[PDB]
């Protein structure tokens, strides 16, 4: 039907608002190219690291 | 920075009253004077705020608190006199009979 | 400065702002409708935002020096 | 600077009120704290309150304290205690109260930092207020007895209670 | 106390009050960082409650 | 309702021990100030200050031990068992209470009583 992990990844977003808003601000701060070397990988990792730590201890219950 | 400096003047007097309570467990007369120091600091607060806000209500209340402070001191020292007259001493060990 | 009596014998510096805020609150059933007038009155009382802005100017002057 | 001098004088004099061995000296240092307060009031332009603090606090209240304390002949043994052990508790209490209250206005009343520019030239003068100016005395007297007369009368009731209670508690008629 | 002791305690108190002046200037200089940090913490709470009500 | 943190079991234990020491220092100061001074000590100041500081340090130590061991055992329960409940923690309160307050009181029934009380208190939360 619908992926349990994907649903849980959207439902854990409130727990990770701070890494999200820092990633969102990094995206804005690099919208100008500057010869294409600026990126937001670090803020990306912090957001998904927080998201993964929220989804991990509840995903395996929805799985048989 | 004028307002902060006047305020901290009054605040130091208030803290000195608190410390004087804390530091005089054998000296109940100094405790009464510490309470008068706190009352003075409050009066200063009212006057400073009255000036800072261009409002007269702080001055009216300062005068009335003056009347109250005088009445409190008169009654307080009367009770001190009758306490001493009964006991012959002002030591705190003679005013601790009521307890439990 | 909500009473009106000034310390030099004239209308208080912040009385008109107080009266604007009060008249707004007397008929607006939501306090948020009179937020601007309320912060006008409080700004008159303490000059917080004015002094903050002037300190910004001073800080920028010190930075460019 | 001047406020720093007055604050330092008041701070030392208050410490001496709360730390003097002899209570007579304590009452005398209290007179110095009230004189310093009068100076602060003069700086704020409130000369009536500056004089009244002299008349009432020093001229009447401190005199009563002095009469009582002097006639009590307190012996230093009845009231002596070593205060070294209270440095930690005084430290914590005073530090909490300091960090919280010496800086209570800072968020609400942000200080204006002095710049290297003459801001005195932006003082706006309104001459209409200066035609017939009011003293502190008549500005207060305009309110005490008319718009706020009930509180005036309640204060009289407070004074009456003080007179009655003083007589009842201490009088021994010859 | 000795008169010199009262004078010295006054000098020390004068130094304390000048130090307090420096503290007040330091607090006044950091109003902007306080304001910017408060911007974040209030907006985090908004983005948060809005996301928590999407479900 | 709880989604404002960054956690870390070792960080949790360290911060809890530090908070315990602070609270124990405050409590020891209060207790030292409440007491009178022994009569042989009324006329000399320094031994009173030494006793106050000793009381401060001893109470800071015992409170730090409680505030550290409690959360340490709480996480070491919820880490191995890996179930989040009020049960995880009732054990930490019990072991903190028993160990520290029975080492202090030198009594086993007192250790059991203290652990039981801490268990109920942590259960309500």
């Amino acid at each position: 039907v619908v992926d349990p992990k994907k649903y849980l990844e959207e439902s854990c977003k409130p727990k990770c608002v701070k890494p999200l808003l820092e990633y969102q601000a990094c995206v804005k701060r690099i919208q100008g190219d500057d010869s294409g070397h600026k990126h937001c990988t670090g803020q990306y990792f912090d957001y998904w690291q927080c998201i993964d730590k929220c989804v991990a201890p509840k995903l395996f219950a929805k799985l048989k | 920075m004028d307002l902060i400096k006047y305020f901290t003047f009054s605040m130091i007097i208030f803290i000195l009253g608190i410390w004087g309570i804390l530091l005089n467990r054998r000296n109940i007369l100094i405790m009464l004077m510490s309470i008068e120091l706190m009352l003075l600091a409050v009066n200063l607060n009212f006057l400073v705020f009255s000036v800072s806000l261009d409002d007269m209500m702080g001055q009216v209340f300062a005068l009335l608190v003056l009347t109250v402070a005088a009445a409190e001191s008169a009654i307080g020292l009367a009770i001190f006199v009758i306490t001493f007259r009964v006991r012959g001493t002002i030591a705190v060990e003679f005013i601790n009979s009521i307890q439990g | 400065m909500a009473s009106g009596w000034g310390i030099t014998g004239n209308k208080g510096r912040c009385y008109d702002f107080w009266m604007d805020f009060s008249e707004c609150m007397s008929h607006c059933r939501e306090p948020k409708d009179c937020t601007l007038l309320r912060e006008d009155y409080l700004e008159c009382l303490h000059h917080s935002k004015e002094f903050q802005r002037r300190n910004r100017i001073y800080k920028e002057e010190q930075r460019k020096l | 600077m001047i406020l720093s001098v007055l604050s330092s004088l008041a701070l030392v004099s208050g410490l001496m009120v709360v730390r003097a061995k002899n209570p007579v000296h304590s009452v005398l240092f209290f007179i110095l704290v009230f004189c310093d307060t009068s100076g602060l009031l003069l700086l704020l332009g409130l000369d009536f309150f500056a004089m009244i603090f002299l008349v009432v606090y020093i001229g009447a209240i401190a005199v009563l304290f002095l009469f009582v304390v002097m006639m009590f002949h307190i012996q230093i043994a009845e009231i002596h205690e070593e205060v070294l052990r209270y440095l930690p508790v005084s430290g914590i209490i005073g530090l909490i109260f300091w960090w919280e209250m010496f800086f209570i206005l800072d968020n609400e009343s942000i200080p204006l930092l002095p710049t290297q520019r003459n801001t005195t030239s932006l003082r706006y003068t309104v001459y209409a207020g200066k035609v017939r100016s009011w003293t502190n005395l008549e500005t207060l007297g305009n309110l005490l007895y008319t718009y706020y007369f009930v509180w005036f009368l309640v204060s009289s009731l407070i004074l009456l209670v003080a007179m009655i209670g003083a007589i009842v508690l201490t009088m021994h008629r010859t | 106390v000795k008169v010199l002791t009262y004078f010295g305690m006054t000098l020390a108190a004068f130094a304390f009050w000048q130090s307090m002046d420096k503290v007040h200037v330091w607090i006044a200089l950091h109003q902007d960082e306080k304001q910017e940090r408060m911007e974040k913490e209030a907006e985090v709470r908004r983005v948060r409650a809005e996301l928590l009500r999407k479900a | 309702r709880y989604l404002e943190e960054e956690d870390g079991p070792l960080m949790k234990t360290i911060k809890g021990s530090i908070t315990g020491f602070g609270a124990g220092t405050i409590y020891g100061t209060i207790l030292a100030t409440w007491k009178d001074v022994p009569r042989v000590e009324r006329n000399v100041a320094l031994p009173g200050l030494i006793r106050t500081l000793k009381m401060m340090g001893t109470h800071g130590l015992t409170f730090a031990a409680i505030g550290g061991v409690y959360i340490g055992v709480e996480q070491l329960v919820q880490n191995f068992r890996s179930k989040r409940d009020f049960y995880n923690g009732a054990i930490g309160g019990f072991v903190a209470g028993a160990s520290v307050l029975g080492y202090r009181a030198r009594s086993i029934p007192t250790a059991i009583a203290a652990g039981a009380t801490l268990a109920v208190t942590s259960a309500l939360i």
